[PDB]
RNA sequence: GCCCGGGAGUCCGGGCACCA
RNA sequence: GAAAGAAUUAAAUUAAUAUAAUGGUAUAACUGUGCGAUAAUUGUAACACAAACGAGUGAAACAAGUACGUAAGUAUGGCAUAAUGAACAAAUAACACUGAUUGUAAAGGUUAUUGAUAACGAAUAAAAGUUACGCUAGGGAAGGGUAAUAUAGCGAAAGAGUAGAUAUUGUAAGCUAUGUUUGCCACCUUCGACUCAACAUUUCCUCUUGGUUGUAAAAGCUAAGAAGGGUU
RNA sequence: UAAUAUUUAAAAUCAAAUAUAUAUAUAUUUGUUAAUAGAUAAUAUACGGAUCUUAAUAAUAAGAAUUAUUUA
RNA sequence: UAGCCUUUAUAAAUAAUAAUUAUUAUAUAAUAUAUUAUAUAAAGAAUGGUACAGCAAUUAAUAUAUAUUAGGGAACUAGUUUUUUAAUAAUAUUAAAUCUCGAAAUAUUUAAUUAUAUAUAAUAAAGAGUCAGAUUAUGUGCGAUAAGGUAAAUAAUCUAAAGGGAAACAGCCCAGAUUAAGAUAUAAAGUUCCUAAUAAAUAAUAAGUGAAAUAAAUAUUAAAAU
């Protein structure tokens, strides 16, 4: 029908354009889990460099935050595999596989874990 | 009849207000064919079992030890209070009607009785 | 039975109807001094069949039962429907007595020192007859009817006699104990083997 | 005896789905419960349909035939009725006729297994081999001691699983209801509701 | 609904209004 | 230790529900019974749900009277969701509201009720065809896609083949390719003959070759290379 | 160590890494084949095209422009 | 007509939008086996029945030198055994648009708090245009898991959006042009030349496979693991 010329694999330039993508990803998270800690510090009673020092940093409340640190449920980018990185999960595909970069906004979207066996 | 075609539209029943959410009096709270609620503290319920408010307060679902297998909406009378109210404390009644200050109207409302 | 809990979607299930039947079952308690099989109750049912055509004969067969007994019956209604035979809901048909006391003692010496010895080629109950929780029946023929004292001793008022069941409800855990039970006061069995 | 004609009282028109890809790790139907050697899907799910599936049966049943004590059970059954439009139709005029049955088959699954004491493993993987030929995915032998198909390219161990006791899980973290429930059994409750 | 023809009742066929 | 009572626990559930299906229902709405035929009453209905409007749905409360109930209370028809139709014009009653000079009336209005527009928001009380003799305004409100079918090929091999699946054959089922057929989609609005042919190769002949208990030879059959020339 | 019959797996197992008490234990995370054929039509080859696979002897010097995992 | 848009304005106006707290459990500390504070874990107030998962009940499917119920055939002298036929029961295994006993995420959604106020909501007086949409992705119905097909659902873009990339390109990937300027960050995409910009590391490939549109079963050859 209408030619859209997009392939199915990715170049290697793609692959580490992704990879940068996740890696900031994680950097935000894990910036906004420190932020947080620093705040109980200074609730706490204790200065911003001393809570920077700080051996035992608090761990974030919020339901969301806490399952983002999870690496469970939410990889960073050198705990994540090659197969997650540049594949989705696509219940119509065959070998039920999708290049990451045939999702829609993937530039925005989020997206590491896959089903566990698929 | 070669094609079918035919259907009703969607009853739009449901929770019509959540827990937390204040009513007044009459408000309906939720619509549904049976009853999947029951009517519970200052809680009517009509004739298509639909529960509505009895008086002005605040919404809640909750499970009574009373009526197992049976999920309760209710209203709250004041926010802060749990609504499965404890069984032997006394209950916490509205009342909710003003004196007529201004004195001809009470003078009036002296003056009127039953037919 | 309960629900084996390996996996969570027994949590709220309900159980599993019994491994024999779907019906469950009574515990059978051993017989001690407390709980000895003794005669609970008897009841006659006369389904006076020929009713379905003519409603007086379930009349006269009510009256029958009435005068064997001495305590009102009362009156058996069709309960389905079926065109094979001529059988419709709502019709009275026959009559039903629940004997208890003193009353189902006297029936049934009634029963034992004149009818069944009277009844002509009668070899005794049929020892596979056990309903299994300790309950007994048996039936009786349209002529046997006419040996009983309250019929015997007017046969010109009784042209036509009705047959009817009997079934004897007995405090008895199972059926071999009640039948007998039933033999201490005076009941053949010998119509087989159990 | 009608496992690829089951007998539905109100013989019902059926949307067409979709084959389950089973994510949540199924392993259901995916091991051989009876037999020694098993035909399994290899490949991505398949419906699979009920001409088919009776060549594939006949076409093993002939290894079998020969064998002292040699039996095939077919553990998928033909569920699925298909209505399909005529050819020279066009669209629109409702749903077509019934044409057939046939059965939606996840990744992992057991078509077939055999057993026979005379048989000879060799045998039972050729007439398996022969019987794929016939059915529309890829398909691999199994044994009895071979590891179960979980996903396409992923296996796993029935064996090695957490055998847990439910009850005993929802006690320790119960729900709403159940703790209701549990009140309510409690003397006073009891006592005083009064029905 | 009202009026006929084949004391009341049933069962049938005619009309006469109503026809917005 | 027994008898009786009060029960309680389990199971409750597809039985029953005026009526389809769904949701509910034993604390019963389900069943039985007493009284009662009364809430299948009368004015105001806030406020919600729903919702374009017209409509619809639940409904607290105020007042008037009634039924049952020791009482608490409960009843504004039916366990719930279908069971329906606007205005206009007519018709019947009530109202005391106007009464075209005044008084009566007529007529209109208010309240209550009646019959249908099922194309079911109903164009009129009242309405079918044909035009290839047609005309006007407009709209497009074989190609492209697909490959079910078709043709072609492969994989596996039931079975033929005087024996032996694989010389030659090759059921039904499998996997594909082509866009030469019959279709489907609606992006987009003529079959033959003559003349001249150009291109392709999945080769009909001619050239080279492998297989052929079915290559003795000659004729064949089948397969590989091959489009140079030719193909009434 | 030869031959032998399957499988193409990190589920299990082993290795490595991170988080919890911590030289261990617990929990999580990651790590398991490649070619060739099959392969095909009509204006013209058709990765957009050029073209790209490296080699001593010698280059102040080329060494994938493919595929997979990465770095600056 | 409502929906979506605009103009002017109103206020004992923050009602709007977004998130957080809200629950359960464990450990520690303090008071009276409870309450508070701190830490940690848990898909964490209330509403729900899709996926997934399951075969319970309902609807369906399979297997028994198993049990029972009768029948067919059979041996010896109606009794009996075996071979079974069907049904029911037992045990095991299975699936479904209109089965869900378990059960996500997203979602609907509440009060207070915090952030958005050159901001959002509500209301009042006025105006419109629009009511043949398209594609992409996801989950579907119809079709044959055909269609650049058709019908709806969710999100985006196009419509009405120029710019960079995708060779060329409505709908893809990034990014919204007030006007310039061109120093610095860059997005998606790229860096032998065409053509702005490149150097490395470890493997694999010898087919030009492949190099921005992956063609299947299967066969052959090798390689690892047991
Ligand atoms: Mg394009
Ligand atoms: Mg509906
Ligand atoms: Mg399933
Ligand atoms: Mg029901
Ligand atoms: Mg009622
Ligand atoms: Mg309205
Ligand atoms: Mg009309
Ligand atoms: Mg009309
Ligand atoms: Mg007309
Ligand atoms: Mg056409
Ligand atoms: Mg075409
Ligand atoms: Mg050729
Ligand atoms: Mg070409
Ligand atoms: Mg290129
Ligand atoms: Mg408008
Ligand atoms: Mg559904
Ligand atoms: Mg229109
Ligand atoms: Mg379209
Ligand atoms: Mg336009
Ligand atoms: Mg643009
Ligand atoms: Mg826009
Ligand atoms: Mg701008
Ligand atoms: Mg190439
Ligand atoms: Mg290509």
């Amino acid at each position: 029908g209408l030619l859209w010329k997009i392939p199915w694999r990715m170049s290697t330039h793609q692959k580490t354009r992704q990879r940068e993508r996740l890696r900031n990803v994680d950097q935000v998270i894990k910036q906004l889990t420190l932020g947080l800690h620093v705040q109980r510090c200074q609730d706490k009673g204790l200065t911003y460099q001393e809570a920077m020092e700080s051996k035992k940093k608090y761990k974030p409340r919020s339901k969301s935050l806490r399952l983002l640190n999870k690496p469970s449920v939410f990889p960073k980018e050198n705990q994540m595999s090659s197969k997650d990185k540049y594949w989705t999960f696509d219940k119509k595909a065959v070998g039920y596989r999708k290049g990451i970069h045939k999702v829609p906004k993937w530039t925005k979207i989020s997206i590491r874990k896959a089903p566990k066996f698929f | 009849s070669r094609t079918s075609m035919k259907d009703s539209a969607g009853r739009r029943l449901g929770p019509k207000k959540y827990e937390g959410q204040d009513v007044s009096t009459g408000e309906i709270i939720m619509r549904q064919r049976g009853t999947k609620f029951y009517p519970g503290e200052n809680v009517g319920i009509g004739k298509d079992h639909s529960i509505f408010a009895l008086e002005p307060g605040v919404v809640r679902y909750y499970l009574d030890p009373f009526h197992p297998k049976r999920k309760f909406i209710g209203v709250a009378l004041r926010r802060d209070l749990k609504l499965p109210s404890p069984h032997f404390e006394p209950t916490v009644r509205r009342f909710g009607r003003f004196e007529l200050t201004n004195k001809r109207a009470a003078y009036k409302e002296e003056n009127s009785i039953s037919r | 039975r309960a629900w084996s809990g390996d996996s969570p979607y027994h949590l709220n299930r309900p159980p599993k109807n019994p491994r024999g039947s779907k019906a469950q079952l009574p515990d059978i308690h051993p017989i001690k001094w407390s709980n000895i099989p003794g005669l609970e109750s008897v009841v006659i049912n006369c389904f006076v069949r020929e009713a379905r055509e003519n409603q007086l004969l379930a009349i006269t067969a009510a009256l029958q039962l009435q005068q064997i007994t001495g305590c009102k019956p009362h009156p058996i209604f069709s309960k389905n429907d079926v065109p094979t035979w001529k059988l419709r809901k709502g019709h009275q048909m026959g009559a039903k007595v629940e004997l208890k006391g003193k009353e189902m003692s006297q029936f049934l010496s009634t029963l034992t020192e004149i009818v069944l010895p009277r009844i002509r080629e009668y070899k005794g109950i049929s020892n596979q007859s056990g309903n299994r929780f300790g309950g007994i029946s048996f039936g009786l023929t349209a002529e046997d009817i006419k040996f009983f004292p309250e019929i015997d001793a007017n046969q010109d008022s009784w042209p036509k006699t009705f047959g009817m069941h009997i079934n004897i409800n007995t405090s008895a855990q199972l059926d071999y104990q009640a039948r007998t039970l039933l033999s201490g006061f005076q009941f053949p069995f010998f119509g087989e083997e159990k | 005896k009608h496992e690829y004609a089951p007998r539905f009282k109100i013989v019902q028109k059926k949307q067409k789905g979709r084959v389950p890809v089973r994510t949540g790790g199924s392993i259901k139907g995916s091991t051989l419960q009876f037999g020694k050697y098993g035909l399994r899907l290899k490949s991505e799910g398949i419906r699979i349909s009920a001409q088919q599936l009776k060549e594939a049966d006949n076409a093993i049943m002939r290894y079998v035939r020969p064998l002292n004590n040699g039996h095939l059970w077919r553990r998928l059954c033909t569920n699925v009725a298909v209505c399909i439009k005529g050819n020279e139709t066009r669209m629109g005029k409702g749903k077509g006729g019934f044409d057939h049955w046939m059965v939606r088959v996840p990744t992992g699954k057991i078509l077939f297994e055999i057993n026979g004491d005379d048989l000879h493993e060799k045998v039972a993987r050729e007439a398996f081999r022969k019987a794929g030929t016939k059915l529309p995915g890829v398909y691999e032998f199994v044994s009895l001691d071979s590891l179960v198909r979980v996903g396409l390219h992923s296996f796993k161990n029935p064996k090695d699983d957490p055998v847990k006791n439910f009850y005993d899980e929802n006690a320790k973290k119960p729900s709403k209801k159940y703790l209701n429930i549990l009140k309510s059994q409690e003397p006073q409750y009891k006592l005083f509701r009064g029905r």
